[PDB]
RNA sequence: GCAUUUGCUGGUUAUCCACUUCUUAGAGGGACUAUCGGUUUCAAGCCGAUGGAAGUUUGAGGCAAUAACAGGUCUGUGAUGCCCUUAGACGUUCUGGGCCGCACGCGCGCUACACUGACGGAGCCAGCGAGUCUAACCUUGGCCGAGAGGUCUUGGUAAUCUUGUGAAACUCCGUCGUGCUGGGGAUAGAGCAUUGUAAUUAUUGCUCUUCAACGAGGAAUUCCUAGUAAGCGCAAGUCAUCAGCUUGCGU
């Protein structure tokens, strides 16, 4: 905490760029198609949409 | 008159003048008519103000500016050459000492000699530009009666402005020099002259 | 329980806000008197809504108006919407309704924007140029 | 000064190169029969009264 | 500027085809029956077809 | 009926009270009078050299009657005005702070003005009594 | 019973104030008193790039935005209930916090 | 060019010749008479506490004067 | 009403720190054709020396225009402060001096040649004729004159 | 506090109660060219008046086809083919310097040529915004100093504090008085500070002094139709320091 919410809600998208840049060059051979994240209380979770999730 | 008393003084000199007739900031529009013809319907003293600073939206639609007080559009054109562009509360001072100054000279109504100066310094024979090719001859041409009152007060701020500009006396004796040498053909005046200039080279053309 | 009536009025940026309550007849602008609301030579501007009907309509009411934000031009402008539309509410609410046709009649009659705040709107600048229309000079060689 | 006044009785249309000559038709005001046809520099619009300095030339259009 | 398209004027027409005894000659009650006789996306689509509306019945009880 | 320094035009009261202050003759008027252009916008120091600055002391006094607290900050931004840098745009430039600080203390210590809470300094019991008073004296100038 | 404050900051209008009527809702299911969603204004985030890489072309430019939506809520409540009303109402795009006192 | 400081051949000549003017200003002194303006600025006032000349309107850019009778 | 009637001891055009002071022209704009006073340097000596301020040149008889000149010649002795004077610590005496009418002129010339017989950059530049200050040359400053 | 007669102007961080006109923002309503009149082949439409907050497509944008240009960009990219170089390197890094150097020509601009003005007091009015946790951001208030600035504290991760951003033009009163003058402030001298490891080839701010051209700009040529042009400042970007620039905003 301590931060602005103008600069939090800023930074929370950034973070969800970075992300979304490194799944696709990670997982560019499972047909990887995007994420989102969820930020809630004890243990914000992220969800990866792709094809082959027995690859993944 | 039988004033009235209240919380807020108002004072005397307010509302003995106002509540039954609504004056000019003292000046009459009764007894103030366009002696010539053609420029009725163009020459708007018939509603009268308190003050020329109306926001009023006069743009909008061809004709409407004929409607427009001709006090205002006195005001209007003296906010000119750029360092006085909207301020319009100094052009409403000039005007103000404009038509006192007027009635010192001349003790008739400060409003009826704007009328004057507006009727006679309107041209009332144009030229126009025919170009074919080469020489680009002129032609002669009427003109219209918004126009007479559209030129007539470009030409007395012109006029004042030229005459005060780097001289010890102020915008508002030279405005009131101006229209009391144009309400007669003086010819000393600067739309004067500029009038009979037009026509002569419309005479000439025709 | 002490007749009052609270109305606004706009110019541009400015929002004057009446309070027409009943009373002796004190017209006070952000306290100070109605007589010293000074550009001075558009004293007269807020003085139409007190001459176009006359000034007996008054002597039973009270008049407090406060403005905010603006030019000093643009709330002198919006005392006087507030004024004409604070006493022509007045009368609707606790006067007979055949007076306050009689009222918005006068005002609408010489209607320099008395009751109907104008619509007039900023437009917003745009690049390429200084102001909305207004575009840089271009030089062509 | 012999100066003639008359009225715009119908706004023909506009004339010139730059089309900044209004061509009307125009009643005397002084003998209703005699309708002469000229071209006015500024806005003209129905009905308003005009001065005519000399009402001889009855102008064609421009160009 | 006020032309209508082919989006305005074709449904106003296969509207007027199939409830003529419904609409009346009144705008104010024409729009409120548009939202139930039609399905349109916007509020500024339906204030437009059902005045257009309006407007045909005027020409249709006339001739 | 009783009147406070609202029913009063401005140039008027100040004036009027620059005045009075002057005829007092106590108000501890600083050695540097006479010296100090009164910001760093302006060209040339007060034309009045004599009684500016019973003026700013009579103007202050009503705008801290008028407000809730000032400080001194909020002077000099009110005090300023646009500056000439010569081939370079007009800008902003707030006042001179000791000139208005020396009279926020003189106005102290003839007791008209008080310290506040929340900072800044608001006018005091004494100073609502001596400003009305002068308020009343002006109206009735009229023979 | 304790006074507490809620507050929710978000970038997305529907998903915000479906989350606040449910805090409501959940609020007069068992009844204590509200001090509803008080909505601060909205502000808006500008960035304003010029449009391109290199400049050449026309001095073209853009303005992008992104708008915080802010919504707080006063309640006071039993501290049991506290807990499962801040935990049931979780949706993706808005931030929830809670001030204790 | 414009006299600066009275020298008691231009002071008759205020007394004596401004009741005759019936629009008197700064700019009118200047002109007529030939004074320094700034003089002018004062003899307003002096014609004013002694009554020769009357106040119409007092403006601090403009001052407008008549003859008083 | 300030009409005075002085006729006689009015004077035209009259010496200072050897230079012709126009005498019909306000006191403080009339010692500004001094090269080394100013319009804010010569209010402040006017106020010093108890000098009516709106008096023409003309006027001030001779022991005004001598307790004027004393303020001048020596700033310092009369209470005006060292932030007003022209030279402070100045190259070679560390005092205060405020230059005056034909030294402004002289030390000017004074400063220039000193910092030119070191050979640091002003001097060089000063020498060749250019723009001492750090400012651009490719454009602006034509017609040396 | 003043009047005193019951009134007027205030203060009181939550004293309490009540309300949402003004403010905020969700859901909505509202305009459809509505009503009337006139025109045309009698259609699509157009024009005038009334009503209305709003009648130009209500104002302004965003978005935005098919085909193209050897348009710009390899100096935005850990986008990239081919060529070159790859250890005394064309990699990288460090000290200095340069990009700013001036016979001169051009483009965008800023300040001006003054009296519708300059100066000095006095009045006093916005809107868009930005702002610091393991880092020093926006800074109120007190004190010091002519000023720039310093110092002791405080509020603010912000509809809460800076901030009512008490902006500037503007308005009132006075000084000037047709004089390149109290217009203009280029060029230059001396000092005091601030940012920075570092200010010389002046970073910038201030104080005193110096007082240039410029008297309304030839042929040419730009932008603009209503809250527009023009005047006037303010915030943000760049930033440690530097705004005569731009992006917006209001007057």
């Amino acid at each position: 905490a301590l931060i602005s919410k103008k600069r939090k809600l800023v930074a929370d998208g950034v973070f969800y760029a970075e992300l979304n840049e490194f799944f696709t060059r990670e997982l560019a051979e499972e047909g990887y198609s995007g994420v989102e994240v969820r930020v809630t209380p004890t243990k914000t979770e992220v969800i990866i949409r792709a094809t082959r999730t027995q690859d993944v | 008159f039988t004033p009235v008393v209240l919380a807020t003084p108002i004072p005397e000199e307010v509302q003995q003048a106002q509540t039954e007739i609504k004056l000019f900031n003292k000046w009459s529009f009764e007894e103030v008519e366009v002696k010539d013809a053609s420029l009725v319907d163009y020459v708007q003293v018939r509603q009268p103000i308190f003050v020329a600073h109306t926001a009023g939206r006069y743009a909008n639609k061809r004709f409407r500016k004929a409607q427009c007080p001709i006090i205002e559009r006195l005001t209007n054109s003296l906010m000119m050459n750029g360092r006085n562009n909207g301020k319009k509360l100094k052009a409403v001072r000039i005007i103000k000492h404009t038509l006192d100054i007027i009635n010192v000279l001349t003790d008739q109504n400060p409003i009826q000699v704007v009328v004057d100066a507006i009727t006679n310094t309107g041209p009332r024979e144009d030229t126009t530009r025919v170009g074919g090719g080469g020489a680009a001859r002129r032609q002669a041409v009427d003109v219209s009666p918004l126009r007479r009152v559209n030129q007539a007060i470009a030409l007395l701020t012109i006029g004042a402005r030229e005459a005060a500009f780097r001289n010890i006396k102020t915008i508002a004796e030279t405005l009131a020099e101006e229209l009391i040498n144009a309400a007669k053909g003086s010819s000393t005046s600067y739309a004067i002259k500029k009038k009979d200039e037009l026509e002569r080279v419309a005479k000439s053309n025709r | 329980a002490v007749p009052s009536v609270q109305t606004f009025g706009k110019k541009k940026s400015a929002t004057a806000v009446a309070h027409v309550k009943a009373g002796k007849g004190l017209i006070k602008v952000n306290g100070s008197p109605i007589t010293l609301v000074e550009p001075e030579i558009l004293r007269f501007k807020v003085y139409e809504p007190l001459l176009l009907v006359g000034l007996d309509k008054f002597s039973n009411i009270d008049i407090r108006v406060r403005v905010t934000g603006g030019g000093h031009v643009s709330q002198v402008y919006a005392i006087r919407q507030a004024i004409a539309k604070g006493l022509v509410a007045y009368h609707q609410k606790y006067v007979d309704e055949q007076s306050k046709n009689e009222l918005k009649k006068a005002f609408t009659s010489y209607d320099r924007t008395l009751l109907i705040a104008d619509s007039r709107r900023p437009e917003p600048k745009k690049f390429g140029g200084k102001g909305a229309r207004s575009r840089f000079q271009k030089s062509y060689r | 000064t012999p100066v003639t006044l008359a009225k715009v009785i119908k706004v023909l249309g506009r004339t010139g190169s730059r089309g900044g000559v209004t061509q009307v038709r125009v009643e005397f005001l002084e003998d209703t029969s005699r309708t002469i046809v000229r071209n006015v520099k500024g806005p003209v619009r129905e009905n308003d009264i005009l001065v005519l300095m000399e009402s001889e030339r009855e102008a064609r259009r421009l160009r | 500027g006020r032309v209508r398209t082919k989006t305005v004027k074709r449904a106003s027409k296969a509207l007027i085809e199939r409830y003529y005894p419904k609409l009346t000659l009144d705008f104010q009650t024409n729009k409120r029956l548009c939202d139930e006789i039609a399905t349109i996306q916007s509020k500024r689509l339906r204030n437009k077809i059902a005045g257009y509306t309006t407007h045909l019945m005027k020409r249709i009880q006339k001739g | 009926p009783g009147v406070s320094v609202r029913d009063v035009a401005a140039q008027d009261f100040i004036n009027a009270y620059a005045s009075f202050l002057q005829r007092q003759g106590k108000l501890e008027v600083p050695g540097y009078v006479d010296i100090v252009k009164t910001s760093s916008g302006n060209e040339m120091p007060p034309q009045d050299a004599e009684g500016w600055f019973y003026k700013r002391a009579a103007s202050v006094a009503r705008h801290i009657y008028m407000r809730k607290q000032v400080g001194v900050g909020k002077l000099n931004k009110l005090y300023g005005g646009a500056k000439s840098r010569g081939v370079r745009p007009y800008k902003h430039i707030d006042a001179s702070g000791s000139i208005n600080r020396k009279v926020l203390q003189a106005l102290e210590k003839i007791g008209i003005v008080e310290i506040s809470p929340k900072g800044g300094r608001r006018i005091s019991e004494n100073g609502q009594r001596d400003l009305d008073r002068i308020a009343a004296q002006t109206l009735e100038e009229d023979e | 019973i304790i006074k507490i404050r809620i507050t929710l900051t978000s970038t997305k209008v529907k998903q915000l104030e479906n989350v606040s009527s449910n805090i409501v809702k959940n609020a007069e299911q068992h009844n204590l008193v509200k001090k509803g969603p008080v909505r601060l204004p909205t502000k808006v985030l500008k960035i304003s790039t010029r449009k391109t890489p290199n400049g050449e072309g026309s001095k073209t430019w853009e303005t992008y935005e992104m708008r915080i939506h802010k919504r707080y809520i006063d309640l006071e409540a039993p501290v049991q209930i506290v807990k499962r009303i801040t935990q049931i109402t979780i949706e993706p795009g808005v931030d929830v916090e809670v001030v204790v006192a | 060019q414009h006299a600066v400081i009275l020298d008691q051949e231009k002071y008759d000549r205020i007394l004596k010749e401004v009741p005759t003017y019936r629009y008197v200003s700064v700019s009118v002194l200047v002109d007529r008479l030939k004074i320094g303006g700034s003089l002018a600025r004062i003899a307003l006032r002096h014609l004013e506490k002694e009554g020769i000349i009357k106040p119409i309107s007092k403006h601090s850019k403009q001052a407008i004067y008549t003859r008083a009778t | 009403s300030l009409v005075v009637q002085e006729q006689g001891s009015f004077q035209h055009i009259l010496r200072l720190l050897n230079t012709n002071v126009d005498g019909n022209i306000k006191i403080v704009y009339a010692l500004t054709t001094i090269k080394g006073v100013g319009r804010r340097y010569s209010n402040l000596v006017c106020k010093k020396a108890d000098v009516d301020l709106h008096k023409r040149a003309g006027e001030l008889t001779q022991e005004e225009l001598e307790r004027i000149v004393q303020i001048m010649q020596n700033p310092t002795h009369y209470k005006i402060p060292a932030w007003f004077l022209n030279r402070q610590n100045d190259i070679t005496d560390g005092k205060d001096y405020h230059t005056l009418a034909n030294n402004v002129e002289s030390k000017l010339r004074d400063d220039l040649e000193r910092l030119k017989k070191i050979r640091a950059h002003r001097g060089i530049r000063h020498f060749w004729g250019l723009r001492v200050r750090g400012q651009h040359t490719k454009t602006t400053g034509r017609r040396r004159a």
